[PDB]
């Protein structure tokens, strides 16, 4: 019924099926090894920087209008992976994610976990620019609202429009999975790079947003946990940065 | 949000064809500017105007023409002509249309000294009539020099062995160009402006040679002033660790 | 290297990639790319750097942020010299490209200003 | 005539012939794979930590007495390598050692370049026990004396004895080179891991000193350099560190 995954280490376990979604169809892999003529060469992590990175739970109140986390800036203070990030200019990954709800079988409640590419969000205060650390801190969970923002220097937190202007439940042309407590507790999304050109810089572009939504609010009786936590585990696969060597 | 210079990784593809002769010199440049008038306002501007065909005057073009010692290629010739009332009391008339003769004119050729010359009905002088409003009128000039190719830089005389003018000689005429319009008069005067594009065709280049360092000072000469080999910074070394 | 036949002397050559940086001292040059050009084996060192590829957008620059690299020599010991022989000297740099190099978008230079 | 040398970054240059001298006839080398059982499992640099690291040049002038450096201690805070000492607890590696004399043809003398392993000290003042930095710094290059010390928390360094007791003529059943300026002007030195454990803690114990002691004093004339740098190059190989992870 469940099973162990290692990678490096430590180990996470996981169920025997847990529906894993690929991104679009397809797993992330490297440039084919067609790297001649030494202009541009490539350089792998170590082979590799491939471990599994768990962040902070959060806790999924029955309040909670949702969070998001914007890769890979989420992994910056994270061991190798984030030195590899200061330490090379251009750098390209995939990703598999985790997210795990640890729930009863007396909460109730229902989860969007989408994977946006370029996740371009809104101002608040809109004429005005917003700060970089009230987009995405280090590793922290940046959260939605319920209410409008009127932040004269953030984003625009209303859930119901997930802060790019559009319509929240047209959120599924993205990679997703539903985690329905009544059903599922967990989510595999596999997210491959996804970009206009082969590498970027990792400091200043954030590739991918991902979003956890509740779409069904969290409910229970007041004698049961009322924070319920969802953790989210990240491994970084087929990492690959520009060489920093000569000839 | 400008401006950064970047090194955005590219994909093994290896283009080089921009950067073939035929790419770098065949491009529709602006050579001359000739300016002729309906009637006779003064000696500058007159029934008619003349431009010999040189490639020397045109900074952008020359410097792009001068990396190489000997070129060879074909000429295509095309003219943008508008035509503009003169500032009068009364603009009001009735015109025709205005018919523009353009005349090339080869190296043996007889030129005209005035309007009414007998040069403008020469035969062997090849001329173009176009009517305005109609699309612009083009020529084709082959390699005309009498040597094998043309010569941007001629180290020698032309006269008795080292007298005469320095750097000049004849293995690069090309011919001249001779515009008026063929119509008698107007009822008020109309001044005309003729942009000549040249477009080098079938382009081919020997014994190349260094980029011009200092800017130009005359169209027939080599002559400069000195200048820096490059520009100047503060220190040979680096700071900010 | 163009001094005298009997100077001798190392010199390190730090290359610095296209992300950062300029470094500091001798120490943190050997710790990145370098070569250790030794002045009493060869007379020449050549070195081919690769990641050279800057795209703009303007005509002319004033003065438009760019993150290539560097290229730093540094004092491995000194020059040691016999008597008569000057203690000064010269090095040359020489500078092309290699048969890979694709340019494209031709425009006019700014090198010109009739 | 000449050979460039690139291990990672940056190249060294030296000649064809040049005298490499390997230890005693045996090249370092790995632990044989028989890593069974995963109780004592070992782990590379990556690899490899196999670069040349260059120290900073001595000047060995008409009065110098010789210089000595313990290893691994001088490649602390060196790279990879010196981050290596302080993530793994055991640790063992091999060495190549370049000491070039850059020399002219008016400069004479003659160095001896040794590498002992075990090089026990004693102390200057003897019933003493001598500072720890005054045997090894973190890179720098220990010097001898001509005359004998009284320093109270210090070795001895009168250069005849050569820190051990011993007769300095006596080196040479160490691996070792002679550098005659008339002759030569390099030294290519390849030490293996030499120990009675197959692996010790790196910060804790010197497996062996690095000496350069001239036997003929370096003599000029006045109108020449007075200094004649020697550089000495060195580069770790097979180096192999215990495991980090579970199982």
């Amino acid at each position: 019924r469940v099973r162990s995954i290692t990678l490096g280490n430590s180990t996470i376990t996981t169920q025997e099926c847990a529906n894993v979604v690929v991104g679009y169809g397809v797993w992330p892999t490297y440039l084919s090894d067609h790297e001649a003529t030494a202009v541009d060469q490539p350089t792998q992590p170590d082979v590799a920087t491939c471990r599994f990175y768990t962040l902070e739970s959060v806790k999924w109140e029955s309040s909670s209008a949702g969070w998001w986390w914007k890769f890979p800036e989420a992994l910056s203070d994270m061991g190798l992976f984030g030195q590899n990030m200061q330490y090379h200019y251009l750098g390209r990954t995939g990703y598999t994610i985790h997210v795990q709800c640890n729930a009863s079988k007396f909460h109730q409640g229902c989860l969007l976990v989408v994977c946006v590419p370029e996740a371009e969000m809104g101002a608040a205060t809109t004429d005005h620019a917003f700060n970089h650390t009230k987009l995405s801190n280090i590793g922290q969970a940046m959260e939605f609202s319920a209410k409008k923002s009127t932040d004269q220097t953030g984003p625009q937190t209303a859930v119901h429009n997930a802060g790019m202007g559009v319509a929240v439940g047209n959120l599924t042309i993205f990679p997703h999975q539903w985690i329905n407590l009544r059903t599922n507790n967990s989510a595999t999304i596999v997210m491959p790079y996804i970009n206009s050109v082969p590498m970027d810089n990792m400091y200043r572009h954030y590739n991918f947003t991902l979003m956890v939504i509740p779409f069904a609010k969290l409910e229970h009786s007041p004698q049961a946990s009322t924070y319920v936590p969802i953790t989210v585990t990240v491994a970084p696969m087929c990492a690959e940065y520009n060489g920093l060597r000569l000839a | 949000p400008s401006d950064t210079m970047q090194t955005r990784h590219v994909i093994n593809y290896h283009t080089r064809s921009e950067s073939s002769i035929e790419n770098f010199m065949g491009r529709a440049a602006c050579v001359y500017i000739a300016q002729y008038a309906t009637e006779k306002v003064n000696d500058e501007l007159d029934r008619y105007t003349n431009w010999e065909i040189t490639t020397r005057q045109v900074a952008q073009l020359r410097r792009k023409l001068e990396m190489f010692t000997y070129m060879r290629f074909d000429l295509e010739i095309t003219f943008v002509i508008t035509s503009s009332q003169r500032t009068s009391t009364t603009y009001a008339s009735d015109s025709p249309p205005l018919t523009h003769q353009v005349m090339y004119v080869p190296p043996g050729g007889p030129i005209p000294k005035s309007y009414e010359d007998f040069a403008w009905q020469t035969s062997t002088n090849p001329s173009v009539f176009w009517t305005e409003g109609n699309a612009p009128p083009r020529m084709s000039i082959p390699f005309m020099s009498v040597g094998n190719a043309y010569c941007n830089f001629y180290d020698g005389w032309s006269h008795f062995s080292q007298s005469g003018v320095y750097g000049y000689t004849t293995l690069n005429n090309m011919g001249h160009l001779y515009f008026r319009h063929v119509n008698k008069s107007t009822a008020y005067p109309v001044n005309s402006v003729a942009r000549v594009y040249f477009k080098p065709k079938h382009v081919k280049a020997w014994v190349p040679r260094a980029p011009r360092l200092c800017p130009y000072l005359k169209a027939r000469n080599v002559n400069f002033n000195v200048q820096g080999v490059t520009e100047s910074r503060n220190k040979i070394t680096l700071d900010r660790s | 290297y163009c001094g005298a036949a009997m100077a001798t002397g190392k010199f390190l050559i730090a290359y610095s990639p296209p992300g950062a940086g300029v470094p500091g001292s001798r120490r943190d040059a050997m710790l990145g790319t370098h070569v250790i050009w030794d002045v009493g084996l060869q007379s020449s060192c050549v070195l081919c750097v690769p990641w050279i590829s800057q795209t703009n957008y303007r005509y002319v620059t004033s003065d438009a942020y760019t993150d290539a690299g560097y290229i730093t020599c540094w004092y491995q010991t000194s020059i040691v010299t016999p008597p008569d022989i000057p203690t000064t000297s010269t090095i040359l740099c020489f500078v092309s490209a290699c048969n890979d190099f694709s340019v494209r978008l031709l425009r006019d230079t700014p090198f010109i200003t009739q």
